[PDB]
């Protein structure tokens, strides 16, 4: 048996009673898989701020209470009003409208475009800022790399680092997440006396207590260069340097 | 509850669209006509039918009947139709039994190609002779402790014509049957008792068509002879499924329906005048027969043949009288016969010893040049398994050896 | 320029074959010849070449959020489409050759079947759907993927081909010796990872 | 020992004892005495050539530049140390490392005035421990394989297992080397069949794995000079951070001159500093037959074209865009490569033209991974294996063109 | 005339060239048809031992090829059979005695050009002649029925230490030119006579074309030459014969008798005198070189050292297609580290060795294969002494590996066990593809 | 029953004896934890995609045969993927594209063709749970070796202390590339055709 008729029927059939149960499947999920998304990253974003978290409940608890989201206009340097819960830099940069082409000088870091406005995220205590959680993100070796930068009032020291998304390779390159690399970011100065900036990845090692000599990574040059342009893009005019200029002079306080 | 509308809806347009092209484009791109197959070119013998399946089924339907003995699979090969054009590509398992020089001019699997587009083929004449027929058991009873000769009278008194040698395909439904109605008489029934056969069951659960070679020349009319082996369970695999059509065949008595297909076969004694020697074993001692009987009835050639058949006591030894007629009304032709385990019932006092040592030790060990002989070997695989190497152990080539392979 | 640029990174710097593993289970089993492979390699192409354009055409038009209507997102979608539309190219393309095109038929007709739902296909559009790419993009992207996976192929067949004077050991012979085959295959094609092209 | 050999030939035979350890005893038979056997069909006459002396041929056309690599080698250490080190501080330091004061007790300063046989010394204790190990680790698999399989050791891996231990850093841990030559001995041969029955190059096939398992260690700047604490990239890395004149030796703080580099004063992996040296090696093989001229010169071709394109479009922001050729020849591998290992007959084309095409993608490839691709800083070997691969397509191609001339008659 | 140059090929420097001149040799009590020399041949004894012979009185017949009658080359008395692996005839052995002798008809010069084919035919095959042609694309005895528009003289012969055909031919110019008539007319289309740059007696028949060949030994075989001027295929079957039988078939009409008298070269390294010598068809090495070789153990073989079967036992007689013996060497002698020694007095054809600068030297070539049985590596030496249009590297391959389907496609068929010699000779893995050839062919026409 | 489902584990292994869902094996295998979560999703959707088809085997019309089951695995594959987006985040990141190839999968569909058409329900299911489970001891193994040497992990546990954190181990870089998966198979099957000869090519 061929009939036409007939076959229609089963493959209607067939689609309904699929249709049903995926649609189902993504609508009913889609609040719940929405969480888990943004759960990963307030974790990371914790991490960093050096605030312990462990447990779903926990870092929902811990991030409201702290981390507050504000969006920050990279040309102004200025707070701006809008969705910074949900404002997705990555989307934004990608559209023409919201994103700046960036030219071969101006383009330190080999990013292609630059969002508009960035979002950055300040760790209250106490109802007192105590330090900014800057993201930046360069072009390493293999693919890009993007990092959090914890700054404090002052808008000069580096209380942390850490990379979240990263594609080098492993013992060579990877090593941007070792706990020992990243431990050692700590204290060190953004910007010199001049106000500019002095962050530095020197090769094969850094002297004792330098503030703005960061040992580099053994072997990993390539890689090490991408982290220094990350730095010195996102420091200077087109990055974060307007914003953290306010925060120099108390814009946070 | 809101988005879920548009995605059912969503969901099924775009597979209602995939499946309604593919069907629009069936509909204006494969054409649904029947396929007509041309035999010999001849209007008369013309055959249409829907798309599907294999060209073996479809030949068989119309009347023309082809030798099916694995039936289909690629196995045996004995399928073979000149198919001028059309039936697609060879297939691997066709290229097994089928050569590039037999490709090149044609020859193909009927029960492997699939009819799917016109297609012409050529096939000899012969073809056309085979047809099925539905013989009355004029009578079945046993000859050796291990075969059985079906004796079968044609419809309405018909000759098969069918070459000395041949075989035909005996087709049984599905049944079932137990040993002990086997009607064993006494002479034989010593052996059957002994390993008590008569507990095995033969259940067939669809139809089954099986190959068999016939103990009457081409012009011995009216009657068609088997002999008929029993495929008994082997000694060490008792329990396993005792041979289907050979318990079916047993259990036949006169009267009885029987379905044959043919006449088919290759085993053909070849046109010259060197001396042929023939070696027989178990049922291959009909075509030992034919080709004997019809090299001095039908051809009377004058020819020097020996043949040599193993048994394995006086029981089993069978047609020594008739043979030996042969022999006083023809003794160009000799026929010889060995006892390898003689009864004491026997009285044997002439060879002793299995059948393929002694002939070579009276006939062979003396023979000046013996390599220019034909040799015809029927038996069982370790029977013709040592004779091949026993011959090749003489120096003998394989373009004269013919093997009649009864699967044992 | 970037149609140019494109083009190259889907072949070399970007192969289905052995940078991404996709399609290997047809990629083993027919490169036992080269002209079979070759057949094979130029059906996956065409499939390639047409899948990917028309299916970026569907998801911009009704599965990207917020197009086909204001709020109502279909990715979810996603997969049984891609799927479902290209099953219907490879079976349509299948049949229009073997009633229009004879000759076509029996070059190409003969591999359609098992490209119905081979991994370099399916992979092609997902990889496409996850990057940004325009109409005109998506047809050179697509067609060089199918270059890049007709290049491997046809590859290891010549090596495989070369390989009949070979003795390769009892069981490895056959299969197990092509996975290493392979294998010694990715590490040659590995010289281009470094090119950000 | 003709006499001992001979007698002791009924042990290794079935019927005696140690048979499994046949495949073994006749190599030392084969080896040490040639065989005694006669033709028995066909050509009753046999040429002279054998492939056991295809073999130390080519085993010995690499010595010239196995010498003096071992002199570079240890010519870079010392000066390197004097460099870094000075007064008591070198003596510490010379105690502390086996490769030191072993040449301390044979004879060998370690000072800023020694002479061409210490510093040759210092070479030796760095190659041959590679050599031993390489050697004995990778002739295990050839044994082991041909004993299991009852075959005849094949003679072709004195001349893999030298260029194996002539491609690495001097500063390569032995359990390295181990597992990168019995990855290439393995993997990429013994599997296969033997000698003559592969598709790739089973040293640079062991290579490619240590580049790949373990990059740190044959890779970047503190490997390829043999001295404690020096960091020193090597000349091809130096010209893509800087420019043409950014080479400079930090050793000696002079300009690497090209004559520098064409006799192979310079650092880097023991085989491949001298092109002098090859040159004068491969000109005996390629001269002999037994290196197809046709690859050599088909890698010329092809570097020669593409680097004087990359010249000829120039970049503002690649320096190794503006490399001419002749600098090109003379740093990295390429010498290496060119003659003693992309000449290799199993692995190269079997076909007159398919030798051209294949010569001309070698030269093709390793200048692109040398300019366009900065994860590797020169890719001579990733190049080969590329062209490995699709050397059969290149004879299929012509095999092909030839079939249609014959089914043509050759235009008769 | 037109002349075509090979230029890729090896000439073998063997000492011990023939003197060039005529001999008149010694006296053969033995004959014998060599039965494992023609290709594909399953003999039919016609007589027994201890049964007499006539001049062509038919030995034994072909089953594979019905109508082919091999005929004894001299009368007398069948005194051996031999028979070895499987019954395979190894030789028929014969003691020459007596004088009979078995006449045919006979013809003037002219009439030869217009005689019927099937006259020609018939001659041929009765008088046992018709076995000297061979097809080409596998080297059998045409069938009888079966005739072919190509048919090739080879009367050049650049074998090492062969004998030079221009003077043999000038000694039978009269039933040579008569032997090309009958050929001419034989053919359906073109006689080619492939020779080298001497003169040679012509025929005035507009089909009969002499063709110039210049270089080393392959110019020389009759392979080259088709190859040159008619590829053949498996549709285009082209026949072979050499100048020698030639000049019988010219014989045979103009007499109507048998002419088995053959010129042989004997030459070698251990050959005290090296000439050539005038002897009978199949005659008895044994006898023929007898007290004419240096003392040693030595190594007797009819036809040319590259392509050869070695004389002992029942094969110590002249093959029917061999027109020259070689005496080698046994060189079973070890000598330490003797594959790694400076190159003096060894040959290759690489310039490995030391010999290569000392041109003109003569090596006294021995018989040791100078190393073992190894794998096949393409140091580049067969592309050095393959003329023939084909990738000799990858068809030897295909030969190994016994791919049959795709040495035809390569040009498997147009070759012959004595057209790989040289490859067989250069090979570094020692390698024999002259048998791997004929296993390969005979698989195709067992099968195709 | 349990000879039956255990038979396909090593004898009629999918991607030993057979090859068929070799794609997922040689790029999911990177971590143990994926190639455990990826042999899950196959199980599942191999025996339920067959269970359905075998369920409505009867109807199915070959003229879009292939559609409608390519429509149920799509469907359940889906559903799979919603499921793996909600709980496991980090697991299903990680296996990227390869969980919506688990449609395209030649396991599932091979099967389906093979199998669940021309069988009873309830057998069709005990297929695809044995077809999966065989395919899922290709990837344990080679993903077990992998991550065993590529990072001296199992399952995020550390095994051997790497020389990063004052260990003794340093992680062999190629067992994360794509040679490793290649020749870890390539040698996997050597190992079963030595000890089940039956299966050895000619
Ligand atoms: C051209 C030709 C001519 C022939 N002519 C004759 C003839 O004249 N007379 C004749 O008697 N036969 C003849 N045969 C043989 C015939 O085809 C059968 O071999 C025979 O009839 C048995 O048929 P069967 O259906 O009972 O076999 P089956 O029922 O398949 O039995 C095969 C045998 O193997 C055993 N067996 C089956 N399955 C198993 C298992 N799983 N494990 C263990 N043992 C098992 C059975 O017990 C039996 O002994 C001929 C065959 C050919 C090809
Ligand atoms: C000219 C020449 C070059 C060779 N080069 C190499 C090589 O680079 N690596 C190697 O392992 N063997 C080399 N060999 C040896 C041999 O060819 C090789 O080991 C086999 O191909 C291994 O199967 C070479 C041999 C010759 C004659
Ligand atoms: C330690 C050896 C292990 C087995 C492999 C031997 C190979 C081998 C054996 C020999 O006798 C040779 C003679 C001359 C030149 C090279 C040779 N090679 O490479
Ligand atoms: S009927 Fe047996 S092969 Fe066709
Ligand atoms: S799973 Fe088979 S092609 Fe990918």
């Amino acid at each position: 048996n061929d009939s036409i008729k007939k076959t229609l029927f089963v493959v209607i059939a067939l689609s309904l009673v699929c249709s049903i149960i995926v649609s189902a499947a993504a609508v009913g999920l889609r609040d719940k898989q929405k969480e888990n998304a943004a759960l990963d990253k307030q974790s990371k974003i914790l991490q960093v701020a050096g605030i312990e978290a462990k447990g779903s409940k926990q870092i929902v608890e811990l991030f409201n209470k702290s981390i507050e989201p504000r969006l920050v206009d990279f040309n102004t340097g200025d707070f701006v009003e809008g969705d910074a819960a949900n404002y997705d830099q990555r989307k934004a940069a990608k559209e023409a409208s919201e994103s700046i082409k960036l030219t071969a000088e101006q383009d330190k870091a080999k990013i292609q475009r630059r969002a508009n406005v960035g979002v950055v995220y300040l760790v209250k205590d106490g109802d007192k800022t105590s330090k900014v959680i800057l993201p930046v993100h360069g072009n390493g070796l293999w693919s890009m790399m993007y990092a959090f930068v914890a700054v404090e009032t002052d808008g000069n020291t580096v209380s942390g680092l850490t990379y979240y998304e990263q594609g080098e390779t492993p013992g060579l390159g990877g090593e941007v997440e070792n706990p020992a690399w990243r431990a050692q970011w700590v204290g060190k100065k953004l910007f010199d006396e001049n106000h500019k900036p002095a962050i530095k990845i020197v090769k094969g090692g850094a002297p004792q207590g330098s503030e703005h000599g960061v040992d580099g990574l053994s072997g990993a040059t390539l890689t090490s260069n991408g982290v220094q342009n990350t730095f010195d893009f996102w420091l200077g005019d087109m990055g974060f340097g307007p914003f953290l200029t306010k925060v120099r002079d108390g814009g946070l306080n | 509850m809101s988005t879920i509308i548009f995605g059912v809806v969503m969901f099924t347009l775009i597979i209602l669209a995939l499946v309604l092209v593919i069907l629009f484009a069936k509909s204006k791109l494969v054409p649904t006509g029947d396929i007509t197959i041309s035999i010999n070119g001849d209007p008369e013998k013309a055959i249409v039918t829907q798309p599907g399946g294999k060209l073996l089924t479809a030949l068989a339907g119309a009347g023309v009947f082809v030798s099916s003995a694995c039936g289909g699979g690629g196995s045996c090969g004995q399928c073979r139709v000149k198919i001028k054009s059309g039936g697609g590509d060879i297939l691997p398992t066709e290229l097994d039994h089928i050569s590039k020089g037999e490709a090149r001019e044609g020859e193909r699997l009927a029960c492997q190609v699939a009819v799917k587009a016109d297609m012409d083929l050529e096939l000899p004449e012969e073809i056309f002779g085979v047809k099925k027929w539905e013989c009355t058991v004029i009578s079945n009873d046993n000859k050796a402790t291990f075969i059985k000769e079906l004796k079968l009278a044609i419809p309405d008194g018909e000759s098969v014509p069918f070459r000395a040698g041949g075989y035909i395909q005996i087709e049984a439904p599905a049944h079932h049957v137990k040993y002990a109605d086997f009607d064993v008489p006494e002479k034989y029934r010593g052996d059957w008792d002994k390993f008590n056969l008569f507990r095995y069951e033969s259940k067939v659960d669809e139809p089954i068509i099986r190959a068999y070679s016939m103990a009457n020349y081409p012009e011995e009319f009216g009657i068609i002879m088997l002999n008929v082996r029993i495929a008994t369970p082997p000694p060490n695999n008792p329990n396993v499924p005792p041979g289907q059509m050979s318990s079916y065949i047993w259990s036949l008595k006169a009267g009885d329906k029987c379905t044959i297909s043919g006449p088919f076969g290759e085993f053909f004694a070849k046109d010259t005048d060197a001396e042929m020697v023939f070696i027989g074993g178990g049922a291959g001692m009909a075509p030992m027969r034919s080709h004997i009987f019809d090299q001095l009835k039908r051809l009377k050639s004058k020819r020097k043949m020996s043949y040599w058949y193993g048994a394995r006591s006086k029981r089993e030894m069978f047609y020594v009288e008739d043979f030996d007629g042969l022999a006083a009304e023809n003794d160009n032709f000799v026929w010889h016969c060995a006892l390898s385990d003689p009864q004491p019932e026997d009285n044997w006092t002439g060879y002793t010893g299995f059948i393929h040592n002694v002939l070579y030790e009276n006939y062979l060990k003396d023979h000046e040049a013996p390599e220019d002989c034909e040799y015809y070997m029927c038996g069982p695989p370790m029977m013709n398994a040592a004779v091949i190497n026993m011959l090749k152990n003489l120096g003998v080539e394989e373009e004269n050896i013919l093997l009649d392979d009864f699967g044992g | 320029e970037h149609y140019i640029s494109l083009l190259v990174k889907s072949i070399f710097i970007e192969n289905m074959a052995l940078s991404f593993f996709l399609g290997m289970c047809t990629f083993l089993a027919v490169s036992k010849k080269v002209k079979t492979s070759f057949g094979l390699g130029i059906a996956v192409i065409v499939v390639l070449t047409i899948s990917v354009p028309v299916n970026n055409l569907v998801y911009n038009l009704v599965l990207k959020p917020d197009a086909l209507v204001e709020g109502v997102d279909l990715s979810f979608l996603n997969f049984i489409t891609f799927i479902g539309v290209i099953a219907a190219l490879v079976q349509i393309l299948e049949m229009i050759l073997d009633r229009f095109f004879p000759p076509l038929y029996n070059a190409l007709g003969i591999f359609l079947p098992l490209i119905t739902v081979n991994c370099a296909i399916f992979g092609g559009v997902s990889f496409m759907v996850q990057r940004d790419y325009s109409f005109a993009e998506s047809v050179v992207y697509g067609f060089g993927s199918g270059v890049g996976w007709m290049l491997a192929i046809v590859a290891l067949a010549g090596i495989r081909e070369k390989m009949k004077y070979s003795d390769v050991p009892p069981g490895l012979r056959g299969l197990g010796i092509t996975f290493i085959t392979a294998g010694l295959m990715a590490l040659g094609f590995m010289s281009f990872s470094g090119v950000q092209l | 020992l003709k006499k001992f050999l001979e007698d002791i030939e009924h042990h290794f035979e079935p019927g005696g004892k140690h048979e499994k350890w046949f495949a073994l005893y006749e190599a030392a038979a084969t080896l040490f005495y040639t065989p005694g056997l006669v033709t028995k069909r066909s050509s009753h006459v046999r040429d002279s050539v054998d492939l056991k002396r295809i073999m130390i041929m080519v085993w010995l056309a690499v010595f010239p530049a196995m010498f003096w690599g071992m002199y570079n080698a240890g010519g870079q250490a010392i000066a390197a140390l004097n460099h870094l080190y000075s007064g008591d501080q070198l003596a510490a330091i010379v105690a502390g490392n086996w490769h030191y004061w072993l040449t301390e007790m044979l004879g060998g300063t370690m000072s800023s005035d020694a002479g061409w046989g210490s510093k040759m010394l210092l070479g030796a204790t760095y190659f041959l421990p590679i050599y031993a190990t390489v050697f004995i680790v990778g002739g295990f698999w050839e044994v082991l394989f041909c004993m299991v399989r009852k075959h005849e050791v094949n003679e072709g891996f004195f001349v893999t297992s030298i260029l194996f231990a002539l491609i690495v850093p001097p500063t390569l841990p032995l359990w390295q080397a181990a597992l990168g030559i019995t990855f290439g001995v393995v993997v990429a041969k013994e599997v296969f069949g033997g000698t003559g029955r592969n598709f790739l190059n089973p040293a640079l096939a062991g290579r490619a794995f240590l580049f790949f398992a373990y990059p740190a260690q044959i890779s970047g700047d503190l490997v390829w000079t043999a001295a404690d604490g020096y960091s020193g990239a090597t000349a091809l890395s130096q010209w893509a951070q800087g420019g043409a004149g950014a080479l400079i030796n930090n050793a000696t703080g002079q300009t690497i001159t090209w004559m520098d580099a064409f006799i192979g004063n310079i650092p880097g992996s023991i085989g491949e500093v001298s092109t002098l040296a090859l040159m004068i090696g491969a000109a005996f093989i390629v001269y002999m037959g037994i290196a197809s001229w046709r690859i050599i010169g088909g890698v010329m071709i092809g570097m020669i074209l593409l680097s004087t394109l990359f010249n000829v479009i120039g970049s503002d922001t690649n320096a190794m865009f503006n490399m001419p050729w002749h600098w090109h020849l003379v740093l990295g591998g390429f010498a290496f490569g060119m003659f003693f290992m992309a000449t290799d007959p199993v692995s190269a084309s079997f076909t007159n033209s398919g030798k051209w095409a294949y010569g001309i993608l070698i030269g093709v490839m390793c200048v692109l991974i040398r300019v366009v691709n900065p994860a590797y800083p020169e890719g001579m070997m990733l190049a080969i294996l590329f062209a490995n691969l699709f050397a059969p397509l290149f004879d299929h191609v012509v095999v092909e063109r030839n079939i249609k001339r014959r089914l043509a008659r050759y235009g008769k | 005339p037109h002349m075509i140059t090979i230029k890729k090929g090896l000439d073998l420097p063997i000492a011990g060239t023939p003197s060039q001149v005529i001999s008149d040799g010694k006296a053969i009590k033995k004959v014998a048809l060599l039965g494992e020399e023609y290709v594909g041949m399953r003999p039919t004894m016609h007589v027994r031992v201890g049964d007499e012979v006539k001049k062509a009185q038919i030995l034994f017949e072909d089953k594979k090829n019905p109508g082919v009658k091999f005929t004894s080359p001299v009368s007398g008395k069948v005194v051996e059979i031999n028979r070895g692996a499987k019954r395979v005839l190894q030789s028929v052995v014969i003691e020459v005695a007596g004088d009979d002798q078995v006449t045919f008809d006979k013809f003037e010069a002219n009439q030869l050009a217009s005689l019927n084919r099937d006259a020609i035919k018939t001659q041929l095959v009765e008088s046992g002649l018709w076995t000297a042609f061979r097809t080409r694309p596998f080297s059998k005895v045409p069938a009888i029925d079966s005739t072919s528009e190509a048919i090739f003289v080879t009367a050049m012969d650049t074998n090492p230490l062969a004998a030079e055909p221009t003077v043999v031919i000038n000694e039978q110019s009269e039933a040579f030119v008569a032997g090309l008539d009958v050929l001419s007319a034989l053919t359906t289309g073109k006689v080619y006579v492939c020779k080298k740059g001497t003169s040679l007696p012509r025929s005035q028949q507009p089909n009969v074309e002499e063709h110039v060949f210049d270089g080393p030994h392959p110019a020389g075989l009759a392979g080259t030459h088709m190859h040159f001027l008619y590829p053949v295929s498996a549709d285009h079957v082209a026949w072979s014969i050499n100048y020698q039988d030639v000049i019988a078939v010219g014989q045979l009409f103009l007499t109507g008798e048998l002419y088995t008298q053959r010129v042989v070269s004997l030459a070698g390294p251990v050959v005290n005198k090296p000439r050539l010598v005038r002897t009978v068809m199949g005659a008895s090495l044994e006898q023929l070189v007898d007290s004419e070789i240096m003392p040693g153990e030595v190594r007797i073989i009819s036809g040319s050292v590259l392509s050869g079967t070695k004389a002992t036992g029942p094969h110590a007689y002249l093959g029917r297609y061999h027109l020259q013996v070689s005496v080698l060497r046994e060189g079973r002698d070890k000598e330490l580290f003797g594959w790694a020694m400076p190159g003096k007095n060894k040959f290759s054809v690489t310039r490995s060795f030391l010999g290569h600068l000392f041109k003109g030297q003569v090596y006294n070539m021995t018989t040791t294969t100078n190393g073992s049985d190894r794998s096949m590596v393409p140091i580049g030496n067969y592309e050095k002494v393959m003329p023939l249009d084909m990738e000799p590297t990858l068809l030897l391959r295909d030969l190994c590996a016994g791919d049959s389907d795709s040495a035809v496609r390569l040009g498997a068929l147009e070759l012959d066990e004595e057209d790989l010699a040289l490859c067989t000779f250069v090979c570094p893995g020692k390698y024999e593809y002259g048998q791997l050839l004929r296993e390969c062919l005979d698989k195709i026409e067992k099968e195709g | 029953l349990k000879k039956s489902v255990l038979a396909p584990v090593l004898d009629n292994n999918p991607i030993a004896l057979q090859v068929l869902g070799v794609c997922s094996a040689l790029a999911v295998t990177t971590k143990l934890e994926t190639a455990f979560v990826m042999t899950l999703a196959v199980m599942f959707v191999t025996a339920l995609s067959n269970f359905f088809v075998s369920l409505i085997r009867n109807h199915i019309p070959n003229s879009v045969r292939i559609i409608v089951q390519m429509a149920i695995i799509a469907s359940l594959v889906i559903v799979v993927d919603q499921i793996l987006k909600a709980y496991l985040y980090d697991i299903s990141k990680q296996l990227s594209v390869f969980v919506g190839l688990i449609i395209t999968n030649c396991i599932v569909m091979g099967r389906a063709e093979a199998f669940a058409m021309k069988s009873e329900p309830i057998p069709s299911f005990i297929d695809g749970i044995g077809n999966g489970l065989g395919y899922g001891f290709v990837l344990m193994t080679v993903g077990f070796f992998r991550e065993l040497l590529g990072s001296g992990k199992l399952f995020g546990l550390e095994v051997l202390p790497l020389i990063s954190n004052g260990g003794w181990y340093q992680p062999n870089g190629l067992m994360l590339l794509a040679p490793s998966a290649f020749f870890l198979i390539g040698f996997m099957i050597w190992a079963i055709r030595t000890f089940k000869p039956e299966q050895v090519e000619a």
